[PDB]
């Protein structure tokens, strides 16, 4: 679970730095909480993350809320990762 | 058919944008700017490893590809997900066509690949509400 | 065809069988069903029972009718041999019910309608997957 | 069709327990489906026009069948409720 | 709290009509799913109901522990759970333990305002209840 | 959570050798549990290795179960088959 | 199909490398499989006629390529080997 | 140590311009995995990948003059597998079973 929590927060933290023209360096996650698909069809992870980044030599603190599509690909496991939301708290 | 124009419309704009640079059919674009840019990344590799060896010369082998494209499906696996990896491998191609000056294969391209889906998975299609069910499967919870 | 002869042979003894309560590819397809659509009817009994309750099966019509139906699922636009095994599953439950209410004369059409319903619409499916030898292998144990 | 024939019996079920009638459903013979405003809600609007035996007599019937799903422990679950039901 | 006042009452009133024959809605909602929800569970309470001793009110408390630790999150199970409470309750009437029945709403009330408390603030209540059969 | 459905398959287990050897066991208690999962993600199945204390005539006794699951995309559900590959005194 | 196409070109490219030879890959004109002795192997037999053109004129030859395929770290991996190639 | 020298000559060879069978699997991997092995900085497939992936970095290692790091970095890989797979290297009858996988 934590090593793939990580990846989402770098993922979180370049989307923010191309979405929003922004140079933010990934130190930490703080904590991960996840809500998953309502029903098996769903197929759908929202991960709500608290991560560490350094803007301008200052570390602050971020919430990430990163959303997860999975469905059958072509002999595997598939997914698309959107972030909805990257606010400083 | 109602069904054709607009998957062509889609598809079409899809492929011409990612090459250059930049209702229902608004979203559903909407939609396909969202996540084929990421399906791309993430299959980035594997199609630079399809397009390696396969040979797109002429407007035959654009025709050529939409058929081998399409015969994906024979497993007995039909979903959204599977589409828009093909549309995304197009605009793949198309943005390759646009490298080595062969611009004028993107829209037969395109047409060859609204063909083969629109006659292949119509009844799929008719059943998921078009393009609306593509958008709900990709509209966050 | 061999797939028909096979898929009908599998089908119909399974439903006779499991409608009477008592005992290579072929035979192994038959040994693979009596230990996966027992599993199956029992985690399926509750919505089974549910289906049964709203449906009438009262002459061949009704039993050709529910065929059809049975087959209609597939319509997602998903295919597998669990899907499958289900729906013959279901076959050998609607079996039993039809011997519970003295109607044993419309279990082997029942075999019979499901075995035509299943080899017309998923002929191509079912040559790629290698036939029943693909049922076999895919409850075959790691 | 196989979800639609059930919900065309539960309406002439549902119905003659209701209004104390002994309907005896036949057949569906035509259906429409009417969707909710967004798919998240998962409620369907069922129009069934069916046949029913009342009386020994075959008569013709429109139900509105309303089905609100949700994901139960182990099995998708719904409830169903007759909102209509009179002849044609 | 307010709305465990609101929950016994509406799930205690639920289960004594059902074991006989916003507070008024929820009431209204739970007679329109609860018995729909019995009758397709029927099979199923049953047969969860037989592995379940339950002939006093050691087995009532001893049930909540089993309520409470097998509790996604949604009206439908919520539904459901009362429900399986209207289906002991008819149970506990049938075999003279009537006095069991009031403990088993209690019971019931204690698991979903327990496990579920975030969600039910987060839903407006039994005001969300009404909204998601409406 | 994992330790309820690790429980139910002991009790499965139990069950499943109960009826195969016309046995009459009682399930006490999950001891240890690992699970193998399948090697790719085509194979949809895993292995679970449960060791568990059963009562054999009033006397508390361990063994070692294997159970085997095989799961698939059913009708709007993930659907499985359980199966007792092996049960053995410890 | 699409992998057929792909293993015809690569045993063209391969062929070329071993032999200095410069055929140009043109066409499949019929694929056979001899699928492994068990499932789990997960090992494929590829028997292949193709058309190439050798110094601008178009012949036919008969490929063999071994694919081995296996679980890789969050993607199917494979090992292909040109065993023969030769005119026909 | 039979490991530890068809790793480190498999390395060696791959950084300049069983050791048999990483010959024939090993380029086709580097091949696909390239992208993948740039950036970087259970079965015989992944194992090769593993192996595989020490060639990618002995070649990198060469390129910016630190080629005396390869015969560490053959023993490194040798290590990490040997220790984590020790009772997965005996199931598969050693490198006899790495062939056959191949074979």
């Amino acid at each position: 679970n934590s090593l793939e929590i990580e990846e989402l927060a770098r993922f979180a933290v370049d989307e923010h730095n191309k979405k929003e023209n922004a140079l933010l360096e990934f130190v930490r996650v703080v904590k991960a909480k996840e809500q998953m698909g309502v029903n098996p069809e769903e197929m759908q992870t929202m991960y709500y993350l608290t991560l560490e980044a350094k803007d301008g030599g200052k570390k602050k603190l971020y919430e990430a809320k990163v959303w997860v599509k999975w469905w059958w690909g072509f002999h595997i496991w598939d997914n698309f990762k959107e972030l909805q939301e990257f606010k400083p708290v | 058919s109602e069904l054709y124009r607009q998957s062509l419309e889609i598809i079409s704009r899809y492929l011409r944008e990612q090459a250059t640079g930049a209702a229902t059919s608004r979203k559903a674009l909407e939609t396909l700017r969202r996540v084929g840019d990421g399906v791309q990344r993430n299959h980035e590799t594997a199609f630079q490893g399809m397009l390696r060896k396969l040979d797109i010369k002429n407007e035959d082998d654009v025709k050529s590809l939409s058929r081998v494209m399409i015969h994906v499906f024979s497993d007995g696996v039909t979903n959204w997900g599977r589409i828009v990896t093909l549309i995304s491998f197009g605009a793949f191609v198309a943005k390759h066509l646009k490298t080595i000056n062969q611009e004028s294969c993107i829209e037969p391209l395109a047409e060859s690949i609204t063909d083969v889906l629109v006659r292949t998975k119509r009844d799929w299609l008719v059943k998921q509400r078009g393009w609306d069910g593509f958008v709900e499967f990709f509209h966050v919870e």
